[PDB]
């Protein structure tokens, strides 16, 4: 709904660029300070500064001060920012949560009627890494060895593995299965690539033997999966 | 307002499906008779704007 | 600078118990007007987060008023009665004072862990990642209490890790649980020649971790 709440998604290595967007409903360009932030997976937010579409005055957060840039583009009614000498430590979430509007009867660019604070809709964003190890759709057998499997509190199937296009619908939930996926997350190994271990739970007839398999289409690489993980 | 039959009268319970003392349904039956007192009684009306 | 801190870092009590989520900024959230520019907020697991209260205690529309509180200058106090179904969040303060101002540390609300050890159905992966990859101590959980959790992650049948890694799924289940998944560093044939490779895990009522591993060469 609120067309100030923020857009796109985006890649990029250690020293590239970045690219943002807004549009001029709710709070529009003549509706607040289009006062965008960034926040890490692991943190809170913080800013990015401040700026003011029509005429396009700013203000930057000192941490970012040579890696930022901004646009008064209200004629596409975009609020477009950018970045510079972006870092695999800079990848982060973005959104561009407006200001509480102004208030006073004055007019003006009233850069001093904000903070941390941001009053209306965020709608997120996204920088990864492209440092990490890029890489298509894998869906590693996280269903047991030998010692394992073949018991009632076993589970089967396979998750998201070996590309930094981590996530993936894989939850050994690839149709074989479509309930019982415990969410043990995709999260990352050391070169920035999946490293799953979600898997589906089943009667220990199954967790013995069952054709479980992972729908681990990598989703930043958009190639399809359904790869099988049969336990034993 | 609540032109509707779910349940409404809790929210600290999750308000699973079962309408009793987990989380009540609100609209329990409004049955007047000739046989209450004059208030007790029930009125047919009607209001228009 | 203005330094909003929170001071509960989490919130873990059942389901419509009564809490609080506190802050204190460093000093200056007062303007010489008193309407002490500071805020309150929620994001829950993925959203872009939303505002709770705004101009220290003016509520948001829809707001729980359970769920609602006030600042008072430097030192502020959210409201957690009844704690609502679905309102475990990450949660903080936000200074809107000035301009460099930051939101505090994102203090998470959850439902109380109970007893519960997650499954044992944890063990080195099937043969196109053992085989065809490393045997390692992979490692796995289902229905975990999150407030003490562990997990094993070693060779030679250790029931312990250190070269090792993991994540937890949210809290979804009865026992306030989650799934969880690690893995574990060791040669790709030599973590199944060893005696075992370790895959247990462990939650906030667990007596030790559950038995999840793989046998010497059943890996």
């Amino acid at each position: 709904q609120v067309q100030l709440v923020q857009s796109g998604a985006e890649v990029k290595k250690p020293g590239a660029s970045v690219q943002v967007s807004c549009q001029a409903s709710a709070n529009t360009f003549t509706n607040h300070y289009i006062h965008w932030v960034r926040q890490a997976p692991g943190q809170g937010l913080e800013w990015m500064g401040i700026i003011y579409p029509t005429g396009g005055n700013t203000i930057y957060a000192q941490g970012f001060q040579g890696r930022v840039t901004m646009t008064r583009d209200t004629s596409l009614n975009t609020i477009y920012l950018e970045l510079s000498s972006l870092r695999s430590e800079d990848t982060a979430v973005y959104y561009c949560a407006r200001d509480v509007r102004v208030d006073d009867s004055w007019s003006g660019y009233d850069l001093l009627s904000g903070g941390t604070y941001f009053d209306y809709w965020g709608q997120g964003t996204l920088v990864t890494v492209s440092s990490a190890s890029t890489k298509g759709p894998s869906v590693f057998p996280l269903a047991p060895s030998s010692k394992s499997t073949s018991g009632g509190t076993a589970a089967l199937g396979c998750l998201v593995k070996d590309y930094f296009p981590e996530p993936v619908t894989v939850s050994w939930n690839s149709g074989a299965l479509t309930s019982g996926v415990h969410t043990f997350p995709a999260v990352l190994q050391s070169s920035g690539l999946y490293s799953l271990s979600s898997v589906v739970t089943v009667p220990s007839s199954s967790l013995g033997t069952q054709t479980y398999i992972c729908n681990v289409n990598h989703k930043p690489s958009n190639t399809k999966v359904d790869k099988k993980v049969e336990p034993k | 307002r609540d032109i509707s039959e779910a349940i409404y009268q809790a929210g600290s319970t999750p308000c699973n499906g079962v309408e009793g003392y987990n989380c009540y349904f609100p609209l329990q039956s409004y049955g007047f008779q000739p046989t209450n007192g004059v208030g007790y009684q029930p009125y047919r009306v009607v209001v228009l704007s | 600078d203005i330094v909003m801190t929170q001071s509960p870092d989490s919130l873990a009590v059942s389901l419509g118990e009564r809490a609080t989520i506190n802050c204190r900024s460093s000093q200056s959230v007062l303007y010489s007007n008193n309407e002490n520019y500071l805020a309150w907020y929620q994001q829950k697991p993925g959203q872009p987060p939303k505002l709770l209260i705004y101009w220290a205690s003016t509520r948001e529309s829809g707001i729980p008023d359970r769920f609602s509180g006030s600042g008072s200058g430097t030192d502020f106090t959210l409201t957690i009665s009844r704690l609502q179904a679905e309102d475990v969040a990450v949660y903080y303060c936000q200074q809107y004072y000035s301009l460099p101002r930051t939101f505090g540390q994102g203090t998470k609300v959850e439902i109380k862990r109970t007893v519960a050890a997650p499954s044992v159905f944890i063990f080195p992966p099937s043969d196109e990642q053992l085989k065809s990859g490393t045997a390692s101590v992979v490692c796995l959980l289902n229905n975990f209490y999150p407030r003490e959790a562990k997990v094993q992650w070693k060779v030679d049948n250790a029931l312990q890790s250190g070269n090792s890694q993991e994540s937890v799924t949210e809290q979804d289940s009865k026992d306030s649980t989650y799934s969880l998944s690690s893995t574990l560093t060791l040669s790709k044939a030599d973590y199944e020649k060893h005696k075992v490779y370790a895959c247990e895990v462990t939650h906030q009522g667990l007596s030790s971790p559950v038995t999840k591993s793989f046998n010497r060469g059943e890996c």
